[PDB]
C-alpha cells in the first residue's frame, strides 16, 4: 500500500495527513481495475472510522464529484491549475475513501470493451465487494476498523446494495456499521411523484405537464422511461429552461 | 462562495499527465481516451435495476445497521419530496417528529428520527450536499458517524 | 398641493424628481385622515402613470415597506440614520402613490378612538375612494393621467375591493387602467390548501402536522380562523422554527 | 446586498422629529404614540373580509381592465401554490403556457398568460418581490405598464 501513496499533487498546498491512490483488480479474467483514492484523517484523530463514499450517474466518478467539488479535501483552481483546500472536508474526522465505479468511470478502467455496455446494478456490487476484500488486504492496518458506506443520487442504488452484500457475506474483517444516502432514489414509483409534486410545488412546470408526468410516467422505472414518460419530459424540460436543475436558486454557469 | 463552474476545472485538472502521474493513474497511457467526469456510455447502456430499494431497506433495518438519509431541499433532480413519500412507504414508528436542527444561530434544516432510521433535510442545499452547504454539510457527518440525532 | 411638497428628508441624498406629502380627510366627521407620499419620476419621462401602491396587514403601512424597503426611491440606512438611492426604484418610469390605510396605520389617523377596533374591508375601500376623488382635486394634473392600482399580501383583498369601486363609481377624472396583486390573498379555501401543500413541499412540517392542518383549517377564513385551526397551526409553527417565514432561505435578522 | 433588519432602521427613522416634520406629519404632535411599521390592534381587531375575490375578478376582467398576479417563490406566508389554485379556480383559458422568462442571462421566473390575465412568478423571491429581487421586480413592473408579457 506503501507503493500507493502520494508525495503530493501538483499544485496541491501543504496537509496534515497522508492520501493513497491507485488500483485494485476486481475481475482478473476481464481486467477490471477499479481507482481509488483515500484520504485520510490528521494522526491526532486517529484511529478513525473508515468510510467509502459514491457518486452515481451512474456513471459518475467518486473522484470528480466527491472528492473534487464536495466532500474531499481540496477543490480545485479554475482552468484547473491547482488546488485550494476545503476547510469543511470529512476528512477532519474520518478516513474517506473514494472509489470510481464502475469500471469505465473516471480513472477505473476494463480490458474487454464489452463491459462498457453491458454494466447494472448487480455486476456493479460484486465489483465493489471484491474490490473492499482486496483493499483491506492491501490495508491491513484497517481491518476491523468502524466502516460506513455513503453517497448520492444513484448510489441510493449502489450504498445498501452494496451494503447487502457486505452484509451477507460475513467477513470479519469488515466491521460494517451503517450507511447513509443523500438525495438518492429508493423506490421508482413513489420518487416519480415525489419528483413531479415538488416540481410543481416550486413553479417549474405548467399545471397540464405535471398532469401528463403523471399520466406517463407512473409505470415505469426511474432510469428506463417509456417513450410516454419521456415526451411528457421532453415538455417539461422545456418550461424549467436554463436554470441549474441540481440547484434551483443559484446560477447556470457560464 | 460560489462557483458553478467547478466541472470545468476538475475536467482540466485531471487531464494533466502531471496530475495522473502523481495520481499512479493511467499508468500506461493505456486508457485510450480523455478522462471525463462522467461515462456517457456507461450512462447509456444501463442495465439491470430494481425499482425499489425498500425490502433491502427493511433487511438492514432489521440488521441493527445504522441508517440516514438527506436531502438537500432546493435540489430538483431527486427531491425532497420523492424521498419523503419513498421513506414514509416504510411505514416506520416515529420517534421523534419532524423538528428543526441548528447550527449555530440559523436552522441547518429539519429532521425526523424514526425507529431504525433518521431523515435529515439541508435547507438550502441543492443536489450536491457539500458543495452547497459545506458547513452544515460536515455537522451531519459528524453526528451521523456518532449516531446522535441533529441538534435543537 | 404645492404645500405638500417636500424639500428634503433629512439624510437625504439629492435627486432629480419632486416628492409629496401630507393629509387627507375622508370622514369629516369622524376626523379620519390618510397620509400619503408620492415620489415622482423625474421630467423627461413626464407625463409617466400614476400608480397607486398598497401593503397589507392589515394594519401594515404602505410608507415603511412599500416606500421605504421595497420599491420606493429610498432605503433607510442603519439606527436609521439616513437614506440611500434605491436604483431600482419604480419612480423611475412612474409617478407612485404611496397611501398609509386604514386610517390608524402609519401616519394617518382618525378622532374617533373606536374607528381602530371596527376596521374592516368595506370601510376601507370606501375610505381610499374617497382619498382618491379628493386627492385629485389637491392634484389636478393628474385627472385623466393612466391609472392602475397595485399592492402585497393583504392587499389581495384591498386592491380589488377598491378597484371595484372606482370602477362602478365611474368617476371620469380617474382614468383606471388595471390592477396588479402580488403574493395576495385571493380566495380561501385554495389559498388554504395550496399553502400547506407548498409547506409540506418544502420541507417545513411534519406529514402529520399537514394532514391536521388540512383538517382544522378547510373550512375557516385566512383571517378568522377557529380554535382547531390555531391549533394545528401553533404545532406548524414549532416545526418550522427560527426562519424567516416570508423568505426561507434568506436569514433571520439579529 | 441583503438585510433583514431593515425594519428596525424605518422605525428609526420615522420616528424623528426631523423627518416627520419634512413629511408634514404629525403636525401637531397629536398622533399620541410612537410610529409602528404596522398597527397591532388593527390587525388584531379585523372585521368584514370575503372569503374569494374571484367574483370581482370576474367582473373586473369582464370589464376589459388589465389584471397581473404575482409571486416570489420562496415565501412561506402566501406561497406561490396557494396562488397557483387560486388563479386555476377562475376557470380561465390559456392563451400562453407556463413559460421561462428572462431577464438579461437568467431566468427571472415564470408566467403563464391566460385570456384575461397574466401571472408571473419572481424566481427565488420572498414576500416582498421588490426587497429581494429588485431588478426583477422592475422588469415585471415595466412590462405590466406596458401589458406585454414577460420576454424569452
Ligand atoms: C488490461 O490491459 C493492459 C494492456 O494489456 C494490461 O497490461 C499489461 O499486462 C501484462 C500482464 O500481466 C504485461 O505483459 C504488461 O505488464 C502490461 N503492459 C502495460 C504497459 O500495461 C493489463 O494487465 C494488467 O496491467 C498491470 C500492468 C499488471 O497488473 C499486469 O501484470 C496486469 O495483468 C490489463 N489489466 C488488468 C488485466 O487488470
Ligand atoms: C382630529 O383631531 C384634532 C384634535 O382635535 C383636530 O385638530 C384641531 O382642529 C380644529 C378644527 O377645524 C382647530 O380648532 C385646530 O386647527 C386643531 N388643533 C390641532 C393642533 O390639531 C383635527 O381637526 C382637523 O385638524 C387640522 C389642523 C384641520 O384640518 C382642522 O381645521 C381639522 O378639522 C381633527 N382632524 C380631522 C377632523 O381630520
Ligand atoms: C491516459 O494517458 C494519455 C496520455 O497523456 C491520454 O490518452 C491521451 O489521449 C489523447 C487523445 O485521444 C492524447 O492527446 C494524448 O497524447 C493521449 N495518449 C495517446 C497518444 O494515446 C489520457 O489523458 C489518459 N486517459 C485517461 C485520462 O483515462
Ligand atoms: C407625534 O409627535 C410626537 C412628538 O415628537 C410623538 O408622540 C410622542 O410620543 C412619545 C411618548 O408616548 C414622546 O417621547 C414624545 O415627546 C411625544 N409627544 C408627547 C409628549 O405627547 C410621536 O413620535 C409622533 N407620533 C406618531 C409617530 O404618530
Ligand atoms: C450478481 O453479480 C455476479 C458478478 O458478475 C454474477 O454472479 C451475477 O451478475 C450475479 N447475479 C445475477 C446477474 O443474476
Ligand atoms: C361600505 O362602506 C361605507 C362606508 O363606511 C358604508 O356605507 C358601509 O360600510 C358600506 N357597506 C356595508 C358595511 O354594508
Ligand atoms: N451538476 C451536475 N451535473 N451534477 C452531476 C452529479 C450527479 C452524480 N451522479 C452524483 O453522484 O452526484
Ligand atoms: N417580514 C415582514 N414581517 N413583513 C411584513 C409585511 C407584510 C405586509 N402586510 C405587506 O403589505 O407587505
Amino acid at each position: 500500500h506503501a507503493a500507493d501513496r502520494i508525495a503530493r499533487l501538483p499544485g496541491q498546498p501543504a496537509v496534515d495527513f497522508d492520501m493513497y491512490s491507485g488500483y485494485i483488480t476486481v475481475d482478473e479474467g476481464a481486467g477490471r481495475s477499479l481507482f481509488y483514492l483515500l484520504q485520510e484523517a490528521p494522526e491526532d484523530a486517529q484511529p478513525a472510522p473508515l468510510v467509502l463514499w459514491l457518486n452515481g450517474g451512474p456513471g459518475c466518478s467518486s473522484v470528480a464529484y466527491g472528492a473534487s467539488e464536495e466532500l474531499g479535501a481540496f477543490r480545485v483552481k479554475p482552468r484547473g491549475a491547482g488546488l485550494v483546500l476545503n476547510e469543511y472536508r470529512w476528512n477532519k474526522v474520518a478516513n474517506v475513501l473514494f472509489l470510481d465505479s464502475p469500471a469505465g468511470v473516471g480513472f477505473s478502467y476494463t480490458n474487454t470493451s464489452s463491459d462498457i455496455y453491458t454494466s447494472g446494478d448487480n455486476r456493479t456490487a460484486h465489483d465493489s465487494y471484491a474490490f473492499l476484500a482486496k483493499w483491506f488486504e492491501r490495508f491491513p492496518h484497517y481491518k476491523y476498523r468502524d466502516f460506513y458506506i455513503a453517497g448520492e443520487s444513484y448510489a441510493g442504488h449502489y450504498v445498501p446494495e452494496l451494503s447487502q452484500l457486505v452484509h451477507r457475506s460475513k467477513n470479519p474483517v469488515i466491521n460494517l456499521k451503517g450507511f447513509m444516502v443523500g438525495n438518492g432514489l429508493i423506490d421508482d414509483y413513489h420518487d416519480y411523484v415525489g419528483t413531479f409534486e415538488f416540481w410543481w410545488n416550486h413553479g417549474i412546470v405548467s399545471d397540464d405537464t405535471y398532469r401528463r408526468l403523471k399520466e406517463a410516467c407512473l409505470h415505469d422505472s426511474f432510469i428506463h422511461p417509456s417513450p410516454a414518460c419521456d415526451a411528457a419530459t421532453d415538455v417539461a424540460t422545456a418550461e424549467q429552461g436554463n436554470i441549474d436543475m441540481y440547484s434551483l436558486y443559484t446560477p447556470v454557469c457560464n | 462562495s460560489y462557483d458553478p463552474c467547478t466541472e470545468r476545472y476538475s475536467t482540466a485538472y485531471y487531464n494533466r499527465r502531471d496530475v495522473q502521474m502523481a495520481l499512479h493513474a493511467n499508468v500506461t497511457g493505456a486508457m485510450n481516451y480523455t478522462w471525463a467526469t462522467c461515462s456517457d456510455t456507461i450512462n447509456t447502456h444501463w442495465h439491470d435495476a430494481p425499482r425499489s430499494m425498500l425490502p433491502i431497506y427493511r433487511e438492514l433495518i432489521a440488521a441493527g445497521l445504522r441508517i440516514w438519509v438527506f436531502s438537500g431541499d432546493t435540489d430538483a433532480v431527486v427531491p425532497l419530496t420523492a424521498t419523503r413519500y419513498s421513506i414514509g412507504a416504510l411505514g416506520l414508528p416515529t420517534t421523534t417528529s419532524w423538528y428543526p436542527w441548528y447550527d449555530d444561530q440559523e436552522v441547518g434544516g429539519w429532521s425526523q428520527v424514526y425507529k431504525g432510521l433518521t431523515l435529515v433535510s439541508v435547507r438550502g442545499a441543492g443536489h450536491e450536499v457539500p458543495l452547497h452547504r459545506p458547513r452544515q454539510a460536515l455537522v451531519l457527518f459528524q453526528y451521523f458517524l456518532q449516531g446522535k440525532p441533529m441538534p435543537g
